[PDB]
RNA sequence: UUUGAUCCUUCGAUGUCGGCUCUUCCUACCGUCCGCGCGCACCGGCGCGGAAGCGUCGGAUUGUUCACCCGUUCAAGGGAUCGUGAGCUGGGUUUAGACCGUCGUGAGACAGGUUAGUUUUACCCUACUGGCCCCGGGGCCAGAGCACGGCGGGCCAGUACGAGAGGAACGCCCGCCGCGGGCCGCCAGCCCCGCGGUUGCCCGGCCGGGCAGCGCCGCGCCGCCGCGCCCGGGGGCCCUGCGCUGACCGCCUCUAAGCGCGCACCCCGCCUCGCGCCCCGCCCGGCCGCGCGCCCCAGCCCCGUGCCCCGUCGCCGAGCGGCCCCCGCCCGGGGAGACCACCCGGCGCGGCGCUCCUGUACGGCGCAGAGCCCUGCGAUCGCCUGAGGGACGCGCCUGCAGAGCGC
RNA sequence: GCAUGAAUGGACCAACGAGGAUCCCACUGUCCCGAGCCGCGCCUCCGCGAGCCUCCAGCCUCGGGAACGGGCGAGGGCCGG
RNA sequence: GUAACCUCGGGAAAAGGAGUGGCUCUGACGGCCGGGUCAGAACUGGAACGGACGCGGGGAUCCCGACUGUUUACUAG
């Protein structure tokens, strides 16, 4: 019975609304996501559903990926956004791309390894992308 | 504060919660002290002829 | 018809009407309860805001993820300058509610006080109280009134100005205050403790203490004349509208055939009278301690001015607090201090370990004009 | 809240659908709250009563209301001139152009389809939001407003319960979302005349400038601001009910008298406004009035009275109670600002120092310089030079100045 | 095939179109969600100086009534400018 | 460097790439001094040069009319 992320998180400066076309940071066969819904949002009238890094999106594979996850709506986790968000000890940081990893519901990849720099929120909410990763700013 | 960093553009020192960082795609972490040096380096302005940064008063002989 | 989705509606109806305050500053209207068999203390302070900045600190603070490592934090200074008792008040509780007995002023009254009795000194006939002094000049009236106010009253307040000739401010004349006194057995206690302390200088380190709440009250940033979006903050409209797009579409329905005050229009914004609670102290101290704001992890001696000074304020010369957070109003704007109603349960201690004192007029990167100095080759 | 039936009001006109925006109201209650029931072991469901505080969302197709599907914290229903056009919009309907099909001898018709088609006026009264018609300092209070809800995680616990599969709860702690009131230390955005770069023309050239309705490009201070930060822990009476003691009715009974506990609802506090009042200061004034036992009513302590002349002959004093009177502007500056008001005043101009914005001044000097028609021409580069220029923040004054008319 | 169809022309069509319609790339305040700024008007002053409209008047709730009142009956509020 | 299709005329600027300043030089083209233009090289400026101005967004399809043209002055091009 352990489904979701580990612990409760802090409130970060969320930068990808619905919408938005992401890369894949892992060796599945996507090459590009379309972010279509956020797990654990309750909305306002008229405000898109945003998320951030280290939470759960729903996602399209776009017509550039292999046929074989190209019609299905799957879940994701968010590990790196372009948009500038402050940690709790007063440090600003931010990367140079968005990016994000197809991972399970229970929390297992769906790939061997993860290409690139993940930030910590992620590593730290899910344990497989931790060891997964290569490097964690 | 002892723990400070230095700016990666312009070599000068940065004290607690006064900057951003930025991480690069080849996992290399860059530090700036202030929106300027952003842009600077975001801009491929070459430092060693920016005459008030670190790296071109060394080449000019005024920093040891 | 009814309205095809669900919305709230957009501020809060408690805080009407939205006009200038028409009080002079930021007055207490209410002072914590007194609880018999305390210790006998002073429930409040006058100061004038100064400005903000860092702070790293500690946390330990079991079950969360700060509980061992460190922060940064917001804090604003507040100067301090000590004030002067100079009068005693009391108040019977009665079935109209609270009514005063009589108020009993000191023999000599300072330049300050005298000044915010007129409004031009220099052209003002100096006439204030100059029966009253030759009465007064031996204890016997005093004491008079004194046993009066024993006799008859249930609630002691002493009346204290401020010093403005020890501020950057170009104001001469002081802020006269109540202050209640709270503790004690009886009110004799009260009085003679009141009484103790007449014609005399107090410091706001005998009033609040480090790691307490206190409440502070001010009159906000005043704004002008402003419009719906920016007052009340509902939706602008789409561009194709015709005369402009900032305004609320509809203002009421046909019946009734009046406007109601719960529909937002353009008007005053800013210049409110408002009250912020909870707030932690973190430090007491003065400005003429020279290791003011040094701690274990610092070298060259630090104190509370930056370099270069205050933004739009003056030097500190004295005693100043810091508190965590953010309070009501500009700069200079005057703030009273009040010790907590109803404090928050769990807060961690406090445990600063640096303090910013980099120039807050620009970009500044020297925490001292001695470093600066050196770096410079001067 | 449907659609009919009728024809009472309105044809010297009440602008006729939907959407967008915004407020308020109902309850016949979908989730959350409190109780009870189950063919209720647990988990999950279903039924009933009180309860309208909060929540009831983002999208694809359609003018659509409606419907239908995808997704999410899993998603009740309605009213207000079928709320809302001097608020918008103009997709539909519903003038004049044009096309198709069916119908008609024809002009033409069609609750059949399609495409193109001016949306006028507030300065008046009221309502509403703010602001005024000067009067000392400090307070109190009638009346009016009103604001903390929802979802998770950890420990409890792989426990109670159950054959097994599975699988809770009280309490505490820690977060998130939505809403609300502030703020600028950090990060982000913005630039009034700061610094630098650059095109065309013009001032003979260099320098330094102007025009191109801010020529266009980079950076940027005081300030404003969100995409940033801070803050939101109280009481009371009780409904629907569950109980205690206990009769009418020898027994039994939560009720009939009496007593206890009790809801995101109700009322109060905190919080916003606030007429009027009070204390004190300057002053120490003028006026008016004459009259006090308490408690209970199935002890009612001996009752089923008294007053009955406010002038009708009463009017001193004291005492006690009440009422009346008393308080500057012009001018300058902001932390204030439509005008006013408000907060403060021996203002400010002009300098000097600090700080920080830009980015290294003009000139001079160089075996610097690709080269050349070369005893000279030359874009650039180095040194004096983190220089020069600038400042609406801070600290001083070596200058000049700054307390004067109506009331 | 309610009710297509052959100079009341049928079918097709390269080039062309301020014609009607669907989708993709690029681009962006259309939007999430608004913020800051510039000039002119507005606003205050000196000079100049109109139109429209007008039974009378100008605060609400309920009742009855030509069936949705400012005036009428009953209540609640309100100095005047 | 440019596709399908085509009435073989088009489509077509299809689509889509790269360069462009200043300074100092070199060559080519006439006449019995003149002139501009075109081509090439070194050096050098915040990785900048059509530096203001002026000046196509593109592609894949369906319907209608072949095309240039005309029309309801004052709501229909
Ligand atoms: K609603
Ligand atoms: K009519
Ligand atoms: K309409
Ligand atoms: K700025
Ligand atoms: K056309
Ligand atoms: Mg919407
Ligand atoms: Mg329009
Ligand atoms: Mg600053
Ligand atoms: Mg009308
Ligand atoms: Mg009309
Ligand atoms: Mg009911
Ligand atoms: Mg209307
Ligand atoms: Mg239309
Ligand atoms: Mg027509
Ligand atoms: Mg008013
Ligand atoms: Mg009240
Ligand atoms: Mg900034
Ligand atoms: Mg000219
Ligand atoms: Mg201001
Ligand atoms: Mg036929
Ligand atoms: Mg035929
Ligand atoms: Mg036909
Ligand atoms: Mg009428
Ligand atoms: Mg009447
Ligand atoms: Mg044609
Ligand atoms: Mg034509
Ligand atoms: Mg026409
Ligand atoms: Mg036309
Ligand atoms: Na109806
Ligand atoms: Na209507
Ligand atoms: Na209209
Ligand atoms: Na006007
Ligand atoms: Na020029
Ligand atoms: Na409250
Ligand atoms: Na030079
Ligand atoms: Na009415």
């Amino acid at each position: 019975g352990r489904s979701g992320g580990i612990g409760n998180k802090f409130r970060i400066s969320c930068g990808l609304p619905v919408g938005a076309v992401i890369n894949c940071a892992d060796n599945s066969g996507a090459k590009s996501l379309n972010m279509i819904a956020v797990k654990n949002w309750k909305g306002h009238l008229n405000r898109f559903p945003k998320a951030s890094v280290g939470d759960m999106v729903l996602i399209t594979v776009g017509r550039d990926g292999k046929p074989e996850l190209r019609r299905k709506v799957t879940p994701a986790v968010v590990v790196r956004q372009r948009k500038v968000w402050r940690r709790k000890d007063g440090v600003w940081i931010y990367f140079q791309d968005n990016a994000g990893v197809i991972i399970n519901p229970k929390g297992e990849l769906k790939g061997s390894s993860i290409t690139g720099p993940v930030a910590k929120e992620a590593a730290d909410r899910w344990p497989k992308i931790s060891t997964t990763a290569e490097c964690v700013h | 504060m002892v723990t400070t960093n230095q700016c990666s553009y312009s070599g000068r020192k940065i004290l607690p919660g006064y900057g951003k960082r930025m991480s690069r795609h080849d996992k290399v972490l860059l530090i700036f002290l202030n929106r300027k040096a952003s842009v600077h380096y975001l801009n491929k302005w070459n430092p060693r002829k920016i005459r008030w940064t670190l790296a071109s008063r060394r080449a000019r002989g005024k920093e040891v | 018809s009814h309205r095809k989705f669900s919305c709230c509606r957009k501020g809060n109806l408690g805080y009407l009407p939205r006009k200038r305050c028409t009080r002079g500053r930021g007055r207490c209207k209410t002072f914590p309860p007194d609880v018999q068999g305390a210790p006998i203390h002073l429930t409040a302070f006058l100061g004038y805001k100064a400005g903000c900045t860092h702070v790293m600190r500690f946390i330990d603070h079991r079950g969360s993820n700060l509980h061992n490592r460190q922060a940064i934090d917001q804090a604003t200074i507040i100067d301090a300058p000590p004030m002067i008792c100079t009068a005693i008040i009391g108040y019977a509780k009665t079935p109209k509610g609270l009514r005063a007995v009589t108020t009993v002023w000191a023999a000599h009254i300072a330049e300050p006080a005298m000044r915010r009795f007129y409004r031009n000194y220099f052209h003002a006939e100096k006439t204030a109280f100059s029966t009253y002094m030759k009465k007064a000049a031996d204890g016997t009236y005093i004491k008079e009134q004194l046993g009066r106010l024993k006799q008859h009253a249930d609630v002691i307040r002493i009346v204290a100005h401020t010093q403005p000739a020890l501020t950057p401010l170009k104001q001469k004349k002081a802020d006269i205050m109540e202050i209640q006194v709270n503790g004690g057995a009886s009110v004799a206690e009260k009085v003679d403790y009141a009484y103790a302390l007449m014609e005399k200088p107090i410091s706001i380190k005998d009033v609040f203490s480090v790691g307490a709440q206190i409440d502070t009250i001010s009159i906000t940033r005043g704004r002008g004349f402003e419009g719906v979006v920016t007052r009340w903050g509902v939706t602008r409209l789409p561009r194709k509208t015709r005369r402009g797009n900032r305004k609320v579409a509809c203002i009421g329905a046909w019946h009734p055939a009046n406007v109601q005050y719960t529909v937002a229009r353009a008007g005053q914004m800013g210049y409110f009278h408002r009250t912020d609670t909870n707030k932690q102290v973190f430090m007491i101290d003065t400005a003429e301690n020279p290791r003011c704001c040094t701690t274990e992890f610092d070298l060259t001696d630090k104190s509370i001015n930056p370099v270069g000074g205050f933004v739009n304020y003056g030097r500190v010369q004295g005693d100043f607090i810091m508190i965590k957070g953010t309070c009501p109003g500009p700069k200079r704007r005057p703030v009273v201090m009040r010790n907590a109603l109803l404090p928050h349960r769990n807060c961690p201690p406090v445990q600063l370990q640096w303090i910013s004192t980099a120039s807050k007029f620009g970009h500044g990167i020297f925490e001292t004009v001695e470093e600066r100095r050196q770096f410079y080759a001067k």
